[PDB]
This record gives C-alpha cells, structure tokens and sequence, in this order.
C-alpha cells in the first residue's frame, strides 16, 4: 500500500472483460447496479419453433451511443434516453447501414422473437482534474408508463437502483439489464398483434447530477461512449429478413 | 551435421563385372523388371522337367 | 449409384487368381502406385543461348509437376517425335484420373554429354504456376528479374558434369494446402495458382559465354516418377481417350 | 539461435503522433497484419531503406508464415491525460477494400479498446485469421509475381478523444512495437526478400 | 409381402428427413451417392478468431434450384450444373432479394471464412409411366480444371460416383458432399489473396442419361426440384457486411 | 438379341434405352506395364512427318 | 490407388436403343470382350476422341 | 525493457502449434542454426592470369569469414547478377543479427 | 594447413576452415579495425586457391568462373544479440527497362 511506482508501464493495474472477440479495458472499478434477478430462459411456454441463442456473435460487446457532455450542460440535462434493443439497431441504422451489416444484430434480421438479458457499459474518459456526475438509470417499459415526463429527472431516478459516473474518478458504469418485460419475448418487427412501439424493453437514461466543473482555462469537453452486450439471450420463430423494418428513427 | 573427417576408401576402378565367372557369384544388374525383388517363376504346369 | 450391382448373373466357374502376375513372373502389378514410379520423360529441349549469358543466369526454368507438363509436340517442322506419338505417358494418364495430390517427385535430369561445365539446379517453391499455358520448359531470356538467377535461400544442388552428367532429384511437397490440383489447370483464384505446382525447378550452367558455345542445341533430357510420398485423392472418371495405333502414318 | 528467439523481440515498428483535436473517428494507422510491418527512412538514396521488426526480417527469409503477432502499444502519456481507442483487426481485406473503413465498421469484427488512464501500456495480440494455413511472403525475390498481400489489416481509431489537463501536453506520442507471437511459425526457406544496407550500390542493366 | 391393401391413406410408408424446423419427405428410397468420407473440423489450424457453426439456421433443408425436364431435351444435355455454396446465395440473390433476408445464408453475409460438409437433395415428380433416367454428378473445383468442357458429358461423370433418378421409379437422389478443396476454407467475399472463383467448392451437375419418352399424348413435363443442407459447417473470421459483394451472375 | 421382342402399354413410349456399363470383375488383373495405347484430349495436336 | 480400384468402377460405354419393333432375332449390340470397349466421339477433330 | 510484456489484451483462442512444419512438411524450422548449414553462395570469380605464374604461386586468396565477404556487385558495365539482385544472402543475413561467433 | 584437388577426378574442393584464433570469440558485423589487435579478431583465416600449371598451360584457365560456397558447419555458435541494420526490400529494385 501507499507505495506509488510508475515505470513506462504506469502504475495501476487493467481489469479485463473478454467475451467473444471483444476484449475491452477499465482501469477503474465499474460502478455495477442490477435492477432485477437474473431472468428464467421462457422458451419453454412459447415456442415450438427453433430456438436459439447466438453466444458466439450476440454476446459481442458493440457500441450503440456516444457523447460530448460539454460544461454548457445544466444541473439536470439529459444526456442520451437510449432505448436498448432498439438502439443497438436504431444506431446503426441511424449510421446509414443495413442490420444485416452488423454481426451483432443478424438474428435480429430473420427471428421473429427475442428475449434474454443485456449488459450494458457507460464508459467515460473525464480528465482527473474534472469535477461532475452523471447517473445512468434504467427504467423498464418506460414509453407505456405517460407520466414519465415528470418523473425522468435526477431526484426521480436516484431512487430507484443506478451507476454514478463521477467524472473526477472517471469511473466507468456497468449496468446489468436481466429481461423483464409484461410479455416473456420481444419481436423484432410488426407482429400481428401489436406494431408500434416495436423491441422496447424500456429506458436507458443519462441525467446529469452535477455539471461539469473546472477552472477557466481547463479542458471542457468529457466524451461518453456506451457498448452493450446481449448476453442470456434467446431468439425464436425463424421468419424471412424481408419482413423487418427499419427501426423508428428515434 | 557432424563432420566426417576421416580418410575414405581407396578403391580402384574397373569397368564391367567377369564374363567368365558363372556360379558361386551374385551379378548385379539395372534390372528391366518393375520390381526389385521379382524374379522369374515356374507355376507348376510349367515346371521345368529337364534337369 | 456408380458401383452398385443389382442382380448378378453368373455363368462363371471361378478362375484362379493369379495375383496379378505373382503367381508368374514373380511380380504383383496390383499397387498402380507403384507402377508410377518407373520414371518417365518429361520434357525435353535443345538449349538455345540468346543472351550473352553470365555464371549465374538459369539456362532453363520449368514448373515441377505431377499432372505432366503441357505437352509439347514442337513446331510442325521439328516435332518431337516421342510426344507426337507416343502421346503423353504412364503417370500423367493416371494423374488423369483423380484431382487432388499430395506428395514428392524426383527428376533425374540427363545433361549433354560433350559439355564440360558444372551445372545448378534451384527449386522455388515461391512461384506460382500462372495458367496452364506457361506450364512448360522456358528459355530465360535477358534478367530483369530475380527469376534469371541463382538465388541464396532456395534449395539447390549443383552437379559436376565431367564426374557424372544426370543429377537426381527429390522435390519435395512445399505449399500452404492442403493438396494441390492435378487436372490441367486455368487459374480461377488467384492463389489457386499456389495450389499446381511443387514449385518452379530452374536449371543453370556456370559456363562463360566464351565456353556456351558448345552447350547450344545439345539435348537435356528430364525425367520424373512421384517419388514414394505421393498421394493421388479424389476419384474423377477419364477425360476422352484417343487410341494411339490409328493415329496417321507418315506416308511416303 | 532460432526463429522463435528472433521473432519474440520487440522491434519499434511505427510511432503514431496523438493529438487532442483528434476527433472520435479519426485514424491512426492502418499497417497491415503480417510481420512485414514497415518504416522507410527518409534518406537520400535512390534505393531507400527500410527499418524492420526482428520478426520482420528473420520472417522474410521463408515462403511463408502463421500464427499470431502482437502489437505492444506504448501509450507516452502522464497519468493525467486519459483517453480511449480501439484496436481492431479485419479479416480479408483486399486492398480496395481499405478504404470505406471507419471505427464503426471496424467495430463488426475483432477490435480492442483500451482506456488510457494510469497504466499507459497494452500489447494487442493479432489473430490468424485466413483460408491458408499457412501464408505466404509480402514480398520476394527481386520478382514482383508471387508477392501476396497481407491477409488481414490492423487498425487504431481513438474511440474516445484524448483529454488533456491544461498543464500537460496537447500530443501523446504512441510506440507501436512488433513481436512474433507465442504460435508464430515458419516454414519453408527460400531468398530473403531483403538485402542488408552494408552495401546499397546497385548497378541497372540498361541496353543502350 | 406382396399384398397390397390401399386405404384412404394410400399404400406406402413414408420416410422423413427433419433437420431445424424442415421437415421433407420422400416415399422412394435415396440413391445416396457420397463422393469422400467425412470431412475433419479444421478450425484447429488457421483462424484463432471465434469459430461457431449455425446448426440451428444453417443446417436447414433450402431450395437452390428447379427446373423442367421436358422430352424435347435431347439425351446428352445439361440441366443445371449447379455450383453449390454459390447457388445457395445466387440464387437467392437471383430471386432479387439479398442474402440477409434467407435464414440459412445470415452468416455468410458476415463471416469472412466458410468451412463444411453439404447435403443436396435432387427431388422429383416423374410420373409412374414416364421413361428417363437423369444422373446427378458432383465434381471437386471444376472451373479450376480447363479441360472440363470436354468431361462434362454423362459418359464421363458416370465414372466418378453418381446419384441415378429414374422418371420411372420418381426416385429421389441424396447426395452428400463433404468439403474438399485445395485451401481449407471457402471465403465468402473478396479476400486478400483471391477475388474471382469466389466460395466456389466446385458443381453439381445433371446430365440426362435417358431423354423422356412417352406416348403421344402422354404427360410432357417432368418437374425437379433440388435442397441443401449445409451441415457439418463452421464459419470463422467476423467481418462486416457491408464487405460483401453479390454473388457472381452464373 | 432380343429374345422376346418389348410389349409396351398404348399409355408408355414404344423406345426403351440400355445402357451397358463395363466394370473390371472380380478377377480382372493385368500384368505388364508398356506404353499407354490412349493419349489425354488435353492436347490433340499431330504433326504428320511429310517429306516433301 | 491400385489397378482394382479402378477396374472396379463402372464407367458408361454403351448406349443400345430399343424399339418396339424390333423383332426376335434384332441385335442390339455386339462390343468385344475385352476391356477395349469403344464409344466413339462424332467430333470434328481429324483424330478422332474415344470415350473409355 | 524490451521484452516485456504489461497487458496481453488476448482475442485469440488457440491456434494449433504445427512445429514449424513439422506437423505438415515433416521437418521443423525452428533451429535457425541448422538452415545456416544450408550452403550458400560467398564469392564469386572470373580468374585473371597477369604475372606469369610459376606452379607455386597462389591464383587467388580471400579471407574466410561467417559475415560474408563485402558484397560484390561487379564494375557497373559487368555486373554479377546474383549479388546485384539477389542481395546478400540468408547467412550473412542472420550474421547481421549477432555480434560475436565462435566456430 | 593445405589440400590438393585433382580436377580431373572431381573439381570441387570441400573444406572444413576451423576455428584457429587467441581470442573468446570474433567479430560478426561489419568491420573497421580499431585496435591493431582487433583485426586477428574477425577472419577466421585466409585461405588461398592457387594452381599448379606451368605458364603454357595457365592459359586455357584464364576467365573461368570459379564459385564458391560456404555454410556455418555445425560447430558455430554466434553470441550477442543485435537488432537489424535497416533492410532493403528486394522486389522493390528498379527494373532493367527496356
Ligand atoms: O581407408 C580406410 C580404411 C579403413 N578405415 C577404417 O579402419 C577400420 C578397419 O577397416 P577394415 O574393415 O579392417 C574401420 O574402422 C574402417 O572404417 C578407414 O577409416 N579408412
């Protein structure tokens, strides 16, 4: 303890997370929060038809949202409501390509179904210097729910379970996303029996509880950058890629 | 590779093998045969009764 | 299906096996494997120096292959007369016969006998075979390359003809494959061109163009047997035969 | 002596200058993924030379070549800067095919991120990722024919831009170090493709 | 034996083939035809970039080709030399739509590298009168081998194993096909070292050995129709999408 | 020969085909090895040797 | 590879017709017995290829 | 240092070791001692005869040595080829990786 | 130390030049004698190739290539390691131009 040496190596050490071909680095703790237990498989009372889930490619970690969080932002800013299934698909359609591009999200093209739990990371690179927080909340089903436009402020996710991503310290957020949803699966395009508000979990959302803070002449800018992994998942019903849609363009 | 330094043999040359020895003497040959170890047989209709 | 047999009907006492000649003249003839390594020619030229060759410049280069080079009647003037008529051979006829490899081949190259000068023999395993045109011997020209030359790292032998003029060979299986094609060859990918020859054998002699004088227009014959390691794959039924007795008579 | 002892040494391969103003999607190098990694002198001969890594040169002396390599990158910076960039590798990329990359579509395969923070240090460890199962030389002997291109293409995009404190420096510089890897191996020898620099003197073979 | 009793379910047992959620049947024994023993994994030696075979959506029975055989067709004439990994994405792609959309051919839309053994299935519907024979021939890489224009002739495909389909019995022709090639995997785009012949194993091939014949005002038409499995595969080296390029014409 | 001569049905074709497929037997063998009496088609070039 | 294997395979070599009318005595065909036998090619070359 | 190594950020799962081709060619080329035994070319000579020569006088001399002769490439209007183009060598090449031999 | 080829029966000389120096072991880069002692530390010899025909006889000799050939033999064992002095790649050579 208390004994610093940096070498050209520098001091600390570099905790990993390899999943497929992905491997990606935090030098700090992740400031995990898990807002449920981790969910039941549920093919079982719902599916006839083939199911699988496709560890080697879904698991891939894959960036879906990223951001200038400049000292401009106000106490209470949000930064980024990403949507979660539909932003792993909606950002890359937004990036002007195809889902079938991405190896991550080629079920997603033919299964008409999906379930299964996410994982997502809020990675930050604030200067050391820099002094602020965001909070980072996940809120299930949050469109169904239309009061939310009061509620989605920082008093009223810091309630509820959620990462803290102090600019000072950098930290990086992980934030476990286990499927719970009022129907056990998720389609990933018009459905006979509901069409919009297609693959929407629920709410990721970035508020701020204290703005970026430093002195006149420091660095203004704080980068955010946020992969999401999509681990226990399974797909279900095989259907032609002809059928998808793009995703609503948020 | 280790080296072989040691003096060779010192044969002398000659160019054909006796025409005149005929018995207790192997004579090497560029066989015209497909295999090295075929030689002429006898099935035994076609034994050679002549002695 | 190809070999199956739905109702054989005999009329056949059984005959004796002979073992293929074993039980004869002392020979089995039933391994066609062993039968493709009695050698057989190969190629075949008369040297012909253009440029004013140096110590190091390959007097011919030629690509090194089981399937039979290109076969090469010659100009209509001066055919050569075994590839004329006695149309390709043994080995490349069963090579014929499947479509894959997988092995050595040796090669046993018979110099002009009233040449002197010592003689190299590199192997490349480099190169690639660039279309089944060009699948033959070559007279290098002028070097503008480094395939006109000895080079340092390619494997290499160097006979003395004046103690013994045929060098033999052992080339040997080097590529990145699997195993390489064995019908004759058009180059679709262009790394199916790794996937023919062995490699790329050039041969040089080390005479001085005041001495190459004597060397021009003296025969260097070639042979080559598939050397033991060799491994045909993939069965592939027989291109068209053409029978040899009816081809045309020289007429007088 | 032996081509694994050569081919496990770091050699400086390339030294990529890291600004601030480098925004999110910006390139750093491209160089591709076999050890014949590159860095030309800029001297004044008409034949220039170039620096290798070790396994770059004991790698030319044979046809052909497999299993990983690995890039250490150093990182230069104090510990106050911070910043983050990915690491990837794309399999099967055909030359006209290196262009119309960005980090996004770097992202679809292999990649690694790194978060510069206090260890300033990683060594990505490139994948063998081809049909061949071997492959062969970048280059040749003096014979441009049988001279295959490499069989896959590292990349370096700064996935987050570097943010330096005012007190230290705008720039980061970054070593890109080259290393056989643990399954890197060789096999048949043939002409190096390369010539030492004791003697440049070269002698063309004009007609005229 | 001998003892025919039909009922309302007609005479004959049925045999099966399910694979992933396809399921199709022949009443006629396969004349299986099964040019090399099975092939061995190879992942082992040339890619350590994650390696997963889809047996849930690859190994699924798709059409490749169908086609009329009328007695017009004179007794030497091709059919339909199918290329095989080829057809399956060219002729989807020929049916104007792109790969993406066909469950089966999802992961050659991304990775760079396919591997493994195929099924093909020759089915057809000659009726119980009608007289022909076709053969179904495949042939190892055979636009690498130039002279093929002169062997592709039902004399010469007879010799190598082949599957025969008689018009009289409607029998159908199973046809496994495990991977043989000179490079160990098959890329399924342009790649560093080849471009032209791309994910090309070699061709299936139908001559007729045996034109239709039939009385005067006998039934003309004889339809087949032709499935592949793609089974033992494995795909490696993840790539975007947007590398592919549409299979070559054909 | 046609021994009994085909008996076709209105409804199906007057022709029938045979093919004849040739296979080595079961003791089929062959001895000595001598120059191949076929050549390949991969070049079907001749050059007739006229002397005038 | 071995001179069995490959005798062993069956390879076409024969294509007889046969006709309704054809009557008892009709032959059909007449290829010798020996492992000769021929197919010819109708091409145009001036040697003609044979099937085998 | 050099060799060191501070974060192995590994994607690989594991490639088969082939022993240098040990496992496909039958021969390994690890030991890059024994290619150095492969021979190779060190000089190369047009002999030139200007004394007249008794029978005991040498013809020509060279010193003897693993780091390759200085490379010869020939006047400008007679170049040896080989050297001009196939420069140097692999022995000299690996000797430009030590500092000292013995042997 | 000598040997004496007879070119009529074989001509090619093989040789085993050993190592005869007082000293660890020689230099193996490029050399530019600093010490007067250092330059008994590089060569491992000299050896020389002469012929023993009269001056009538030594003009059928004149301008016929003599090669020569060289392998480190089994015995050899370099020392410190020292990185690469820059390469020049080979392909990359102009071409004669016609
Ligand atoms: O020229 C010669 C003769 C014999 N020898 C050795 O001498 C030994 C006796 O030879 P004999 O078989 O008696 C044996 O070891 C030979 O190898 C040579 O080394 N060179």
């Amino acid at each position: 303890m208390d004994n610093p040496n940096p070498g050209p190596d520098g001091e600390g050490e570099v905790e990993l997370e390899k999943d497929s071909n992905v491997v990606l680095t935090t030098q700090r703790d992740p400031s995990t929060s898990i807002p449920a237990p981790v969910s039941v498989k549920w093919s079982r009372w719902t599916s006839n038809d083939v199911v699988d889930d496709y560890a080697t490619i879904t698991s891939r970690w894959y960036q879906i949202a990223e951001f200038v969080w400049s000292k401009d932002d106000p106490f209470d800013k949000e930064l980024a409501r990403l949507i979660l299934p539909r932003a792993l698909l909606s950002s890359i359609e937004a990036n002007s390509d195809a889902i079938c591009d991405v190896p991550n999200t080629i079920p997603f093209k033919v299964h008409a179904y999906w379930r299964g739990d996410m994982e997502v990371r809020v990675q930050i690179n604030s200067n050391k210097f820099q002094v602020g927080q965001l909070q980072a909340t996940w809120y299930y089903s949050d469109h169904e729910n239309l009061n939310i436009s009061s509620k989605r402020s920082v008093y009223g996710f810091s309630q509820m379970d959620h990462a803290l991503i102090s600019a000072s310290a950098s930290n990086e957020a992980k934030l476990v996303i286990p499927f719970k949803h009022v129907y056990p699966f998720l389609p990933t395009r018009i459905v006979p029996d509901w069409t919009t508000g297609i693959l929407d979990m629920g709410a990721l959302n970035i508020r701020v509880i204290a703005p970026l803070r430093m002195s006149a002449t420091g660095p203004t800018t704080c980068n955010v950058v946020v992969f999401i992994k999509l681990n226990n998942s399974e797909f279900t019903g095989t259907s032609s890629g002809k059928f998808y849609a793009s995703q609503i363009r948020a | 590779n280790p080296s072989y330094q040691q003096s060779p043999r010192h044969f002398v040359p000659t160019g054909m093998h006796s025409l005149a020895l005929g018995t207790n003497l192997v004579e090497p040959l560029h066989a015209l045969r497909l295999d090295a170890a075929g030689t002429t047989q006898h099935p035994v209709g076609c034994a050679p009764d002549e002695d | 299906e190809e070999s199956r047999n739905t109702t054989v009907l005999d009329t056949t006492t059984t005959l004796q096996s002979s073992g293929f000649g074993r039980a004869f003249f002392g020979e089995a003839f039933n391994d066609l494997k062993t039968l493709m390594r009695r050698y057989q020619l190969y190629g075949q030229l008369l040297l012909s120096v253009t440029t004013d060759k140096d110590i190091d410049h390959c007097m011919f280069t030629f690509p090194c292959l089981p399937q039979g080079l290109a076969l090469d009647i010659g100009s209509a003037g001066s055919p050569h007369e075994i590839f004329n008529r006695c149309r390709d051979g043994i080995i490349p006829l069963i090579a014929s016969g499947y479509r894959f490899y997988r092995g050595d081949l040796r090669y046993k190259i018979v110099f002009p006998s009233n040449v002197n000068s010592n003689i190299w023999v590199q192997h490349r395993p480099d190169r690639r075979l660039e279309g089944w045109s060009a699948a033959k011997i070559v007279n290098c020209d002028a070097v503008s390359t480094g395939q006109g030359v000895y080079n340092h790292g390619y494997a290499s032998h160097i006979q003395i003809t004046r103690v013994n003029n045929v060098i033999e060979l052992e080339v040997p299986f080097y590529n990145a494959t699997c195993y390489n094609y064995l019908q004759a060859f058009n180059a679709s990918s262009a790394a199916s061109s790794y996937a023919v020859s062995l490699g790329e054998i050039s041969v040089g002699f080390q005479a001085t163009s005041d001495d190459i004088a004597s060397i021009v227009n003296k025969p260097v014959t070639i042979y080559y047997s598939i050397g033991d390691g060799m491994q045909f794959s993939q069965w592939v039924g027989y291109q068209p035969m053409m029978i040899l007795d009816q081809l045309p008579a020289p007429v007088v | 002596m032996t081509v694994s002892s050569i081919a496990s040494r770091y050699g400086l391969i390339r030294r990529v200058q890291w600004k601030k103003d480098h925004a999110k999607g910006s390139l750093l190098l491209q160089l591709d993924a076999d050890p014949f990694v590159e860095q030309r002198i800029e001297g004044t001969n008409p034949i220039s030379l170039y620096w290798f890594a070790p396994v770059g040169v004991v790698s030319s002396m044979f046809m052909q070549w497999r299993g990983s390599l690995e890039y250490r990158f150093d990182i230069i910076a104090s510990q106050f800067h911070t910043g983050r960039l990915i690491v990837g590798y794309v399999p099967g990329l055909t030359a006209s095919l290196q262009l119309q990359m960005d980090y996004m579509k770097l992202k679809s395969s292999s990649y690694v991120v790194f978060d510069l923070q206090e260890s300033n240090s990683f060594t990505f460890e490139v994948p063998y990722v081809s049909y061949r199962p071997w492959w062969v030389r970048k280059y040749g002997g003096n014979y441009l024919p049988s001279s295959t291109d490499a069989p896959s293409t590292l990349f370096m995009y700064v996935q987050v831009p570097l943010i330096p404190m005012e007190a230290v420096s705008d720039t980061i510089d970054i070593n890109v170090y080259v290393r056989g890897g643990s399954s890197f191996e060789v096999c048949v020898p043939v002409q190096p493709s390369l010539g030492l620099n004791w003697n440049t003197d070269f002698i063309l073979r004009n007609d005229e």
